[PDB]
């Protein structure tokens, strides 16, 4: 009868489906933008469900502090949530961070901890495990990687938006792939609660395609790209191998330009990575396999 | 080695 | 099926977020107009301002849209172009930021700069320079007059409020710039679902020319830093009778209440919304609104 959320990780979802005009085949392409969110990214879900999961596990209780390794958007998600819900946090990440990223994470109230940029995420793993280590009591980790509440909300929220939103009709699901929680969720959701066998498309950089590679038995060879969310160069815990389809790659100068082109053309404003994605999509839409196919491709942020 |  | 057409149509339905540490025992709720297609509330008057010139045969297929910008509207403006077709060229001072001219650049906005040293005023003028030397192919909607801005408010924000309070809604605090915010909102509360609620116009101290001219006193314009209000007019789109009260905000309020909205509620907001919650806060500590369910505007983030 009332819809006022009590905080503001309530708020997390039921972003909008919208048609593109200059992509795809007869309007078969179809984006859900996830920038349409607290923190403006896909990553509030999680956030969000990380921590809610964490305080009925009993992991997370008043006084604990939060501590995950982070350079991108899932850091501000946690960050809102933190604040929202009366947490402290500690964000560890490598010293290459935007220099608005840094006053926006300290303005959210984030005891920002930052580590060498030449060790990468890997150096901000090492300090955030450290830090937890030095007083388990004291703080959580709650792993974006590894953590089941990641896919888990994306099966209870992302995916039946999607099931609902397309009246069922949805038979395409194109998402990158950073934790892989989103394809991960969303295949659940439709595939085993609503028992229809999409294709479920996961998407990498063709600079780093470890997914591909290890699909087809190939020495994996990650390696540096630009497309922002994605590209991790491993096969990330929440990626259910099982659930995946098919895999398209997408570098870095692609994703800019589709990114670019959804700007411009379609009045659409998205990352990168949502550009991989259409990308991605787009080709699959002008083969004559999905000639006749709805496809919802997943926008991850703003 | 990405940003999430 | 709720697939929109195109980006335009997928305006609104913004949330509703109750403050934790601002107001009487839950009474400050918060509409969070970020959560947009542009991530402003302008998003809703750029998509209405060209629906109805379309319905009323003043922008058809061609037609290209001219407009001077300082802001929101500029980029609401240039997405819902984007997304429905049509070229938009917006005039500017060349004195504006890098990262704002790539934006309305990247969003196909034919951007002309202006003399910097003219400002705004200079950007108004090349605008309707440019639609005089050309009325067959140009239109300006003009977002202070044009009653499709307070319109689209009376038929989405408006209601949305009524919808997610049951009607339990009794204020509406709304920052002006246009004016079209309180003013839509307003009819569709007091006229449409028949509940005098109160309305509170808010303005900077530094420009407070609303409770200068509803006070009967001379109008004093002046500068501040609360970008999206106090234009230093009465909008024609700001319809005075409507207005029940206006509270006035200085810049340096109105940013330390954007930034208590960040570390205490995990919201983020720009300085208009910091000053919209200030005033909203301020009524919520007096006796006569302690019981009062008071809904504050965010424009954007
Ligand atoms: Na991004
Ligand atoms: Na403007
Ligand atoms: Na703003």
């Amino acid at each position: 009868s009332m819809a006022i959320y009590a905080d503001n990780s309530y708020s997390i979802g039921n972003t909008p489906l919208v048609r593109l005009k200059h992509f795809g085949h007869n309007g078969n392409v179809v984006v859900k933008i996830e920038g349409r969110n607290p923190s403006y990214s896909v990553k509030c879900r999680i956030g969000a469900n990380m921590v809610w999961q964490a305080e009925k596990d009993g992991t997370l209780t008043k006084g604990k502090e939060i501590v995950e390794p982070t350079s991108g958007n899932t850091g501000i998600a946690l960050a809102y949530v933190a604040a929202a819900r009366g947490y402290k946090i500690t964000l560890t990440m490598p010293e290459t961070m935007s220099l608005e990223r840094k006053r926006l994470l300290c303005g959210l109230g984030v005891n920002l901890v930052l580590t060498e940029g030449a060790k990468g995420m890997k150096g901000a793993i090492a300090k955030a495990e450290e830090i937890v280590a030095s007083d388990p009591s004291r703080y959580v980790m709650l792993k974006q990687f590894e953590n089941p509440a990641n896919p888990q909300i994306h099966r209870e929220t992302t995916g039946p938006e999607i099931w609902k939103d397309t009246d069922g009709k949805v038979d395409v699901v194109v998402a990158g792939v950073g934790t892989g929680g989103s394809i991960t969720g969303i295949s659940r959701a439709i595939k085993l609660d609503f028992g229809k066998q999409i294709t479920s498309v996961a998407v990498e950089p063709v600079e780093s395609p470890v997914i591909s590679q290890t699909l087809a038995g190939e020495e994996v060879k990650p390696g540096p790209h630009k497309i922002q969310g994605i590209g991790a160069g491993f096969i990330p815990k929440n990626l259910d191998l099982s659930i995946i389809d098919r895999v398209e790659t997408v570098d870095s100068d692609t994703a800019l330009a589709t990114a670019r082109r959804l700007m411009a053309e379609e009045g659409i404003l998205a990352g990168i990575s949502s550009g991989a994605a259409v990308a991605a999509a787009d080709r699959l839409a002008k083969l004559p396999e999905f000639a006749d196919k709805l496809i919802v491709v997943i926008l991850p942020s703003a | 080695e990405f940003s999430i």
